[PDB]
């Protein structure tokens, strides 16, 4: 077919910044592209389509450039409502493949996470099971790294995480993540560990405790 | 006020697969491509046209023809019949365009018969249509 | 914008008569037929179009189609898209000629657009090999 | 809305020289001849057209027509619309070959409309038979 | 040529009703058809042109539909100023051929009618002929019987009658019959007489003169 | 090339005037024909195109006719705004010939000078050459003619005019006569007259100053 490949993935920016988020097209397309406005829970939003063109209604600080297969969507003085993500979406051909999609999030300053350990309860190892979470609180940028260490064995594929949105308040992150095994190998061993790296942190944090 | 014109891709000479993504090819105001087929893009008054060149050199006769089809029913048809003793190559040429009342999403496309005969270049076959 | 496509009346087959009352076939934004002529409804700019088919197989066979104009003064009719051929005895196979032209012409409210043919009896009526068709810029 | 229709001047017969001031032949809102050459008034879409109509009566002749658009770069020339005929020497009777063509082009303004023609000499030098001509969409 | 059949011939109704009248041609025609109104006396209104198209400053109770061949015009309320013969006409082959109308009368609430009686002039007595006169005002329906007797004989054939149209205000209607005869035979008589028959009175109303 | 030949090559009229400008195209040319007007030191501004067509904010009196070969641009009421030299120009090939001009100057009743003498600065005299000027201001018509008298011996080649062009509101003009000799000869005389000759003056008026 033919791909879209928006860059970068995401941006963060702050209110009355110019942002240029770029749409770059496997083929030559003529101008047939387009510009979509997502926030989440909600469906797209037409911005632009011909390239260039402004949809009805879409505010000035808006508009599209580029032609054959380098585009651009750039937002001219950013606005407090326009913290969303964007598509770009060629209109050339059928299917009409949309991009990734790039996020524009808010900028804010480096916020080292604070990190917590919760053991398993006990009324889970009656279940024959033993969740083991770890809380990363607070913090900014997104990009965090999780390590498992059980008796400093570090573990690889029994881990899930998760994500919030940036806080409505401080703009931070904040990341859980669940160690999940049996309540047998629980019972093999003593110490289990949390191991945290982050931009704000000089030297990884690791929290940890002993059943 | 939309407009395209297409035209052929030589690098297939076994197919003749339209596109408007280099020079002198275009879609303007909303046409588009689905499967080799132009996508009418709204409903109202369209001029359409086409044009092919067929060529060859010189035991069964060979039947050319190129039709311009509404995705079947012909809109704009033309035939030639190219028989065997022909002492020196021969080439023809078919050309036609006219005014038709299409809908949103109808879908233009194009049969053509004598493919492997067939001239591609920018100026010698294309196909396109404008709304009026 | 005013448009109009015709076509043949395949229940002739000796005569050329224009229509716009089927499928593929129409008048648009007021034009209309007076004794099978195209009559152009305001002054303005038109692309003028038509297209014929002949087939077939002592003398030279004379093919012909024009697109006119009626006026007041001699002639009566002049010429706007003209094209011949001439087919000829000794064709051992059958044969099969078709003109195609349209151009842009500045016309009044009233005119009259009509085709004269040469070798009737040889068109080949249908939707999409003969036609007369115009519109306004 | 730009539009123009282009004639050969009969007087030349050695040359195809567009003209736009007689009848059957326009310049319309911006449209101007430089040079044989038709200028594009503003940047837009264009519909383009030409007809030419060769005859005649060792060596095979080639017939060959073209709407170019002038280029600054090589060969200075780049094809729009092409058509050709190769009429060969032993017919017993008088031929005749017509070509015509037309698309819709992206131009800009100042872009400059031109045709090359092969076959001069057997140019139909009529309105109705050998015209170039182009409008705005 | 072409023949374009309307129906009905006549039809009428109350004030807010919606009516609808057909036209069927005898080609297919496009969807070149026309519409016009003509209230007595005066030239035809364009109210529609292709089909369904509504001509400027025609009100919008005024629309039309069809294609092909069967048409119709369409009034959603019917206002007491629109009784008229409404043409349909074909505008696609010459000549122009129009329908042979549709008398749209308006249905009101029965009305008695008033009756005066005019006796001959003296200046038309000189010429050797009497005439006298009898009017019915602002009554409907349109029907109504007018007899004339004189010295309770009753008159045959020497009078004429001749109605207005209908009010563009309280759609009524008014009558004048015209009983007409010789000086001499008006100077035999002595009773002039005029009895008026209508819906509207439950016993017919005479009214008369004596010289 | 095409040559146009535009007629008559100047004229006067009054305020309230119809001027008619002809202008002839050594071919046919269609309506292709454009008319300009300048006023001196000032770039042209478009008129006409078409012919006919009068281009965005230019004032009715301004009308342009005329096709094939003669054209014609007419302005109905002359205004004292109006003067400048006004240019057709043909559309149709290349290059676009304009024709040679026609100059409008505007007719006034007649307005007397006022006549000022302005000595050589004492900075000018240090550098050995004496400039006396004379004013002549706000007169009409252009017709004056200045006397350079040297204690009564009136000078020849030695002073050098310039006339402003018609003001756009009183349509007066306005001369300035530079008389120019070494300090050799200034230290020489002692009284600098300026002698006005004109239409508005019923005699001779001379300004003079002593040295």
């Amino acid at each position: 077919d033919i791909q879209m490949t928006q860059s970068p993935s995401s941006l963060s920016a702050s209110v009355g910044d110019r942002v240029t988020i770029t749409c770059r097209a496997s083929q030559a397309v003529s101008s047939a592209v387009a510009w979509y406005q997502q926030k989440p829970g909600k469906a797209p939003k037409l911005l632009i389509y011909s390239a260039s063109h402004r949809y009805t209604g879409v505010p000035s600080r808006f508009s599209g450039s580029g032609s054959g297969t380098d585009f651009t969507l750039t937002i001219s003085s950013l606005q407090p409502e326009d913290f969303a993500t964007y598509y770009c979406q060629e209109s050339y051909s059928t299917p009409w493949t949309f991009g990734q999609g790039t996020k524009v999030e808010i900028k804010r300053t480096v916020a080292a996470p604070s990190v917590f350990i919760f053991p398993p309860s006990d009324e889970q190892l009656k279940s024959g099971t033993a969740s083991v979470v770890c809380l990363l609180n607070n913090f900014y940028p997104r990009e965090a790294k999780v390590q498992w260490k059980v008796d400093n064995a570090l573990q690889s594929g029994n881990s899930q995480e998760s994500v919030t949105e940036q806080d409505s308040k401080d703009s931070t992150y904040s990341l859980s993540s669940t160690l999940t095994l049996s309540k047998a190998d629980y019972e093999k061993h003593k110490v289990y560990a949390c191991e945290v790296t982050h931009q704000g942190l000089s030297s990884p944090v690791t929290k940890s405790f002993n059943r | 006020k939309p407009a395209a014109h297409l035209i052929g891709d030589p690098s297939k000479q076994n197919s003749l697969l339209w596109r408007a993504n280099t020079d002198r090819a275009f879609l303007q105001d909303g046409f588009s491509l689905s499967n080799n087929s132009l996508l009418v893009p709204t409903s109202g008054i369209y001029f359409v046209y086409s044009q092919v060149v067929f060529s060859g050199k010189a035991s069964s006769p060979l039947y050319l023809a190129h039709e311009v089809q509404l995705f079947h029913v012909p809109l704009l048809s033309s035939q030639k019949m190219v028989y065997p003793g022909l002492q020196e190559p021969w080439l023809h040429s078919m050309y036609h365009g006219a005014a038709f009342q299409l809908t949103q999403g109808d879908q233009l496309s194009t049969h053509t018969d004598g493919i492997p005969h067939l001239v591609l270049s920018p100026s010698t076959v294309f196909f396109g249509a404008f709304a009026l």
